[PDB]
């Protein structure tokens, strides 16, 4: 009675009067999201409707870790939480969590590839590397940073989609089987930005082991150094393949490609550098006079297991209240 | 330098 429902395909979305006009725009693994307008706030959003939160603990923990890094996080360059809510009213009757953000414009698919400015480049640059280091202030590596869970709006504004865990902008690390630090995002960030510079994906991998040869391809064949990291069989397929030099970034980001193009180099070869030891960090990117034109220490400095099925929903439902 | 404010969808 605070409540109605609408129809989404097969599911029943039961919302606060104040959400209206809903419109479902997304249906992965993790649940059906719609658009809606809210009455209350005078704004749009997005409402998620968790799919099976406690079917099972792998459900259910995910839901709790969704729920409470959403609470607790909080920075202009992450989708933050407006609300959650469920539509029934006792633990014995909880069923269905519903979780209220922002809702944006766009993701970076499309427009990375229309060719920006420097000073859109460097800005959404600035602006992702801000969303990244509160993520990682908070204990939160996100190793699957992508065009798609990056998102945008009109006035060139840009936070994370989600806190992370198309293979193209996965780091080295992962793609091979070996530890990883915080500059694991680094690597995502560069494959981005090269993208945006060159107009397609930098490393269009057929396969995990074709995204491995096309990043040699380019960026010549790590250290042996390197190689003693690895695992052995990963290692002996890695070490017997040719020995590429690769391109200098002069040849691999010329000039002729940008719209500061020197700038823009120095970055992208201290971010796309394979072996995580030798890769910039955060924090050194952030200080890059390519990205460094937009530092505001408000925006780049900011603050920061075992249970059963009927534990977790319990868990989940104190969250939610 | 001026902060951008628009973004071509
Ligand atoms: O293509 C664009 C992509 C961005 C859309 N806006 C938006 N805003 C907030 C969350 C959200 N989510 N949150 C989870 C989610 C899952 C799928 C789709 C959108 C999703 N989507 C507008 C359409």
């Amino acid at each position: 009675n605070n409540f109605y429902s609408v129809e989404i395909g097969d599911s029943t979305f039961t919302v606060l009067k104040r959400y209206q006009n809903l419109k479902p725009i997304g249906s992965g693994a993790q649940g059906i999201v719609c658009a809606a307008y809210d009455a209350i706030l005078e704004r749009n959003v997005a409402i998620k409707k968790l799919s099976r939160p406690f079917q099972n603990q792998t459900h259910a923990k995910r839901a709790y870790r969704e729920l409470v890094l959403m609470k607790c996080v909080n920075h202009k360059n992450i989708i933050g939480l407006l609300n959650v809510f469920t539509p029934q009213k006792s633990l014995e009757e909880f069923q269905d969590v519903y979780i209220v953000m922002e809702l944006m414009d766009a993701n970076l698919c499309q427009v990375i590839q229309m060719e920006l400015d420097h000073e859109r480049m460097s800005y959404l640059l600035y602006q992702m590397l801000c969303g990244i280091k509160h993520l990682h202030s908070a204990g939160i590596i996100h190793r699957d940073l992508k065009p798609s869970n990056i998102v945008v709006k009109s006035d060139c504004t840009l936070k994370i989609l989600d806190f992370g865990l198309t293979r193209y902008y996965r780091a080295p690390e992962v793609i091979l089987g070996m530890g990883y630090k915080e500059n694991v995002d680094i690597w995502s960030v560069g494959c981005i930005m090269g993208e945006m510079i060159k107009g397609g994906v930098l490393f269009p991998g057929t396969d995990h082991i074709d995204q491995w040869n096309k990043v040699i391809e380019q960026l010549g064949t790590p250290c042996p150094e390197f190689m003693k990291k690895l695992q052995p069989t990963v290692r002996t397929y890695v070490e017997n393949r040719p020995k590429y030099a690769g391109y200098s970034f002069e040849k691999l980001f010329p000039d002729v490609l940008f719209p500061k193009a020197s700038q823009a180099r120095d970055l992208l070869s201290k971010m796309l550098v394979i072996d995580a030891s030798k890769r910039i960090s955060v924090d050194e990117a952030l200080q890059h006079p390519y990205i460094n034109v937009w530092y505001d220490p408000s925006e780049a400095e900011a603050p920061p297991r075992e249970h059963t099925i009927e534990e977790w929903k319990e868990l989940i439902y104190k969250e939610v209240m | 330098p001026k902060r951008p404010t628009t973004l071509n969808l």
